[PDB]
């Protein structure tokens, strides 16, 4: 079938930098080709139309041109953290190409912590899941361990990280430590980041 | 009269356009799989010009251009003398 | 002219669900309503299409003839009978509105729906309470399936908000984290934590005090 | 009188659909060689609309497709100006 | 009375070599891009012979291939009338 | 009359054939440089049908393919409706 | 609306056959006859086909114009003209009916025509005698060619049965090996193999009691 | 001339599982393609016309699809031990593919045994043919011997397997050994498979 | 029919200059006027092109809509409009006449335009004072930007003249070095190097004595 | 886009010798392929149009032939060291070659030399350039340092070639050693090329 | 332009042996493609027209078949020792392929041997050519020395191969010895073929 | 409807010559007689055609406009007029008759052109006299250029003769050696060896006795 080739998957540039992303189709597709904006969780929203016709609402960064290589071109805003898709409409039937998740780029920004101990609901039910939050830090790469009487725990450590704020560009993160509430009472002293 | 056959000429492509189309989806590699280009190809048709960007791979297909050439290239055809007699007529 | 999705959630391996997609909007005679469907952390599949006019709709032979779709002019809908269920079919689906010119103007919001033997649970909510600009939040424990739906007194909260990504516990059941960050002056102020998750009918809120 | 072109024109079709496939067959590369496809070509051919999807590459293949355009050509011409009249008449 | 129809479809022909050469340029690969071969397309076109070398690929290009059609054909059939009474009344 | 039409044709045909492939040849890469498969060539085009086989590359080709459409066209058109009345006036 | 082949066998290298594909059903003015070929152990291969209606036929750089293809159409019947025979040629033979659409509805049963310079010769045919469910059996020893034919009781009899294939003998002689599994309670039944050559006219049938 | 390439030769899928084969043309044969199915022995039988449509009477599990890559797909039974090929019609000659055997595959199952000695109208003769059976086996994998007073033949020892019972999808052999009626003659004690 | 180009030296990093072409020459109802860039040291880039007749101009997405073509046919002048230059148009910027056909018969004379941080600065222009012909030159010392013109006497003398390359001073700071080979007759005849720089509206003479 | 490839980028060929320049098109371009000369400085010349056809006033040495191989052909003289230049007209937008600089080739011809101190006009104003002159050499290829009382200078040693003449086809250098008026009192003596 | 490109260049094959010879084409040339016989020293002689066609008066062992791979073949006789070429007139202008020698093989046949001095009209002119024929031989491959009172002879030893007899298949050679007519009065003894 | 060429030899590198291609046959209107070209042990090379009719005649880019083709239709033959001569050229060239359909009916008999500083010279011609077949040969010794021509008895006798390939002697000047078979009971039968060479003129014959 009709084989859109998105290039590249991944994008770390800088805010306000230009930033591009090609769509090598296997064949001539015409000028068939729309390009796609889906944010985390949203769904699709048509950014260019016919390879370089704009739609009514889109930003004026936004713009797509050309042979079977297709580009969209960002000249980079933090609303933009998105991936990017890719749309063939030469020969039936429609294709995408994979898309190109964006991620901004800025200055780095140490996070903001809050342990949170298990609820007495849980409690009375068997486990104690244990919480450390980590607010609106860049960049992704962060290190929470668990110490309890200062012996490192590996046990039942579960990470979460979330989608970057869309004016932020920041990554919030939240570590469970679920325990029995038997290893919950030997040892009552509870995260210290990395 | 004539602007029956503009007209009756136009709704065969805007036909034929449509149902080519239709037609045409499903087909793996169908060309003729859009209304804007589906329009194209049918004009190129009536006109008995037909330049093989596009055309029917389907069956159906095939039969919706048998239609749109029989009904087109007649409709286009009583446009074309209606500007010949109407040149004629005033020189 | 907007589009509204319903129906999907949890399905037994070659079993069977039917998703909508209605009008709400100046629709045209000749539009395709199409499929697209995406997998937890995948590309989009385009899977369908329909006219309403005539009834006729072209599948992807990765749907093979294992779904439908259909045309209720009358409601002004377009649906996708789904038969013979798979564990890929593991997914998300969008409708869309293409007006024969090869791109989608319009889309449906988007439901979840998940295959899977292990049948469904509900969530247990335990609160988590609280300098300056402090922070409090509330677990949804071991859940299933990940429709999960969490917004701060009955919606008006917003801000500071971090409502976190669903984790598989290693027993097979969504707990997740509600998190807020708001200021230390508040406690004297309303705090609680509302989820939903239509799959289990649920609608449990939580109080948050020190 | 006109069912005479239409049924005339029909078997033309037939004619040099059926034809061009015989004459086409054993040519290493032939594309027009079978019916409904040939049929298809023998269509497109009267209409003087001729796309370019198939032609025959044989000699006796381009032989048969110079009947065809002479005879197809008129017998579908004939059914043309039938419908314009009838346009024509009523309106 | 014939002049003006010669001269009109070559008027109708310099037209359209011109306007296809302008709505064709700044489109990416277009072929339907200098005079000489925007005027060897007109031509092609309105003797509804059609070749496929060329075409308009943009939009507005192909608003002037129909423009191009009607009154080229027209204003060619014209002259081959013309030529075949004149090859009549003699003989 | 007619004969002379038919023969006229056939003439024009032997002429356009003979000159495209004397006008084609010395171009590298020109298709239309053998009479048999410019003979083909010459009646694609007469029939205003046009199938994109063949074409002349050349300039003076394309000139020869000009003189061969007016001709053509016409002294076909000719031996077309000669056909059409003798299967009307018998019917 | 079936087709029925005939002739086919043994030949010297060099030499001539011709194979038949009788009508013996409904058919049309334009069906064309194909010739398809099966080697030992091998592909299909496509080699000829024919209008009867015009007698016009094409064939395979591989058959060259070493075959030809006849079509009386009085017998409603093609025929296969076969001369210059190469050990290559040595196949199986089927004809087929396509109606000018490119594929084959209908097809001849097929036909061995065995390529060699070594000679004709027929079968021994030694009995294999014989709990339960026991076995017995009969060989047909040192044949030449292929074309072996062994059904019991003239045909009646057909389960458990697992007549082998053709081994070639150090010697070079079709020896082959016919079984049967029966119950034990049958000795009291009558057991007869009947192994027919159509190209050696043979018709041995023999006898197996314990 | 143009060249279906099947992909791929040998299948041994379980039953009721999904089976997929491949047949890529040289080039765009339109969709002028055919699936046949040849059982051992009997004549192709048309399974798919066109690409994708079927013909009466062949079963709803047979269905075939699309690029230049074409597919039939059994979504399988023990009818279904075939070998299947693919034709071609888009231009002049028409053409097949290598083809692709289908084997069933299913739960071991040990055979039974059956030694046959030499005939007595065969005795006579110089020669003694000795047969030994194995019925409805699976796999195909089998090792058969001979001894004779416990010296282990290799001389004239000839295998046969059958084809797969269109319902057992099981596999019966049989070994020869001829033998000189004199080296019959001298020790007469008789197949331990393994 | 000859092609007269203006404006053009140094602007800012994302600053803006406005290029000229003007017709001096029969020229047609339909000719493309085109712009074609020559970076230092670098092939030939086609930028754009216009018909004055209709006003419609394309251009190339590495001046994607950063440049605009303007057409005045009254002064018969097209012009190019220049915003958000990049240190990358550092170049120097030929017009064309092609009249529909697709080669280039006529070029306006190039103007250089660069495009730098670094302000405009003025030559020092030192003597290089002097057998048979013998040699004497003249520095033009610590420039900013590169057109520089020197001719020997008002233009007068040209011959054994080697006006060489521009080097970049460490400093940043263009000078160069013309040459002259003249015979040791002349000391006797009179010697001046004309040193114009339109960019620091410049006209600098110096007397080359020995 | 459409890709002209010229071959090869330089030329070191013997004048009067024959010389050939080869323009590799991407795809078919028909024959909508220029030939360009672009002297040192000056603006382009179209040499050939349309692959082969010439233009008013360009020599009788320059002609061009050809599949999508185009080809500029030299049958040499000294005006002609210069850029050729190669354009695609086929397609929408117009495309250039890289281009190929010949370069004339002739006997050796070791150069003229001209020391040049640092105006008194300078001097006064802190450096001391001084000036090293080499007049119309064969072939590029030459060293010239400093050294000031025979202790070797590699500081502020700065070298600039001429292009060709186009008639002698040869190549003068200017060497500056710039200096500090300090080092320049310092040692008063002053160029041994090779 | 279009490259016909014959395979292979040289064919040992044995009289009455089948012998085929390939042409393919750069591209598709349609069934424009032609065979010629050229023999030895004569002008080429057109075996086959439009890739199948034969002529009046070539053998009926000439046939020619086919995609752009196009084949000559022979089903072998003494007279057919030639090359064979292959020509083209798809496109303008028209082009040979490299062309195929074949060469017969037979049974092997040492040849006649005829030792000739130099002619007396000769030795009154310096020189003293010797001549030593080798008749009708089979392979090429054979050895001539020189000795005079044995001492072998390397200076001034020249080797002729003839073409191959149209019947004979046959290769006569012959070696001349060129002296000094001072050297030939020295040692007068004069060929050990091998 | 055979073919005669005339013309070609030896010429200073640079030079020229012109070579001939008589009708001698019913020729038509519109026959292109192409010209062909072998250079020594080497494949054929097109290199020109040309329509007498009309005189329009294209060449090769490796004849460039080095060469043009003339047609003289009262003479009914075409011409091959040789400017710029290299040592490539060096070669033998064929006209051939091709009746618009793409192959060479008929062809001349081909000429030698040999491009060459070194000048012409003549055959020395030694005979080589000789129990059954015995053989006789001469000598043809130091020569230039190839074409040298050789028969027995003014042509009467062709049998068993072996007219050898011409060798370059070390000096620069063909040498062959002409050899016949023929029996010992000859000696009593005239044996004359007639060594032609157009190029200089020759015809020398030499007698061959024990
Ligand atoms: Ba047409």
């Amino acid at each position: 079938d009709i084989q859109m080739t998105q290039s590249p998957s991944s994008l770390s540039a800088s805010v306000g930098d230009r930033v591009t992303i090609t769509c090598r189709a296997s064949q001539s597709i015409g000028t068939d080709i729309h390009w796609y904006q889906q944010k985390p969780g949203k769904a699709p929203k048509l950014l260019i139309k016919y390879a370089s016709e704009s739609i009514s609402g889109v930003p004026s960064r936004f713009s797509g041109s050309r042979g079977t290589d297709f580009t969209l071109t960002i000249s980079l805003q933090p609303e933009d953290f998105a991936t990017y898709y890719c749309q063939q409409s030469n020969r039936w039937p429609f294709t995408f190409g994979q898309g190109t998740k964006v991620e901004i780029k800025r200055t780095v920004a140490a996070p903001s912590v809050f342990i949170f101990p298990p609820s007495d609901s849980q409690l009375k039910s068997g486990t104690a899941s244990v919480v450390c939050l980590l607010n609106n830090f860049y960049p992704r790469e962060a290190k929470v361990q668990w110490k309890v009487d200062n012996a490192l725990q590996s046990g039942n450590s579960q990470e979460s990280v979330t989608e970057q704020d869309s004016k932020d560009s920041t990554y919030s993160l939240s570590s469970t430590l679920t325990l029995s509430k038997a290893d919950y009472e030997k040892h009552k002293v509870y995260c210290e980041v990395t | 009269c004539a602007g029956a056959a503009t007209v009756l000429l136009v709704i065969v492509l805007l036909a034929g356009s449509y149902l080519a189309v239709l037609a045409e989806r499903g087909a793996p590699g169908a060309q003729l799989i859009t209304y804007p280009r589906a329009l194209w190809w049918s004009v190129v048709t009536a006109t008995t010009v037909g330049y093989g960007d596009l055309y029917p791979v389907t069956l159906w297909g095939r039969c919706v251009a048998v239609v749109v050439m029989v009904a087109g290239i007649t409709s286009f055809g009583l446009v074309t003398a209606a500007l010949a007699t109407w040149f004629v007529g005033q020189c | 002219v907007q589009l509204v999705e319903s129906g999907g959630g949890l399905v037994q391996p070659g079993g069977s669900l039917r998703l909508s997609c209605a009008a709400s909007g100046y629709t045209f005679t000749s539009d395709w309503i199409h499929w697209v469907r995406q997998a937890p952390g995948k590309g989009l599949e385009w899977i369908g299409e329909i006219i309403p006019s005539y009834g006729r709709a072209n599948y992807a032979d990765s749907v093979k003839g294992r779904f439908t779709i259909s045309a209720d002019t009358s409601k002004n809908t377009a649906y996708l009978q789904m038969n013979s269920l798979r564990a890929e079919d593991t997914a998300v689906y969008y409708c869309a509105r293409e007006r024969g010119d090869g791109y989608f103007d319009y889309w449906g919001q988007g439901t979840l729906v998940t295959v899977s033997s292990a049948s469904t649970k509900g969530p247990s909510v335990f609160p988590l309470a609280p300098g300056g600009t402090a922070a409090l939040g509330c677990l949804v424990k071991d859940y299933f399936p990940e429709p999960v739906t969490v917004s701060w007194n009955s919606g008006a909260l917003t801000s500071g908000v971090h409502t976190f990504p669903a984790v598989l516990q290693s027993s097979g059941l969504y707990s997740l984290s509600s998190v807020v960050t708001v200021p230390s002056s508040s406690l004297t102020q309303t705090y609680i934590c509302n989820v939903n998750h239509k799959p289990s009918n649920t609608k449990v809120d939580k109080k948050v005090e020190p």
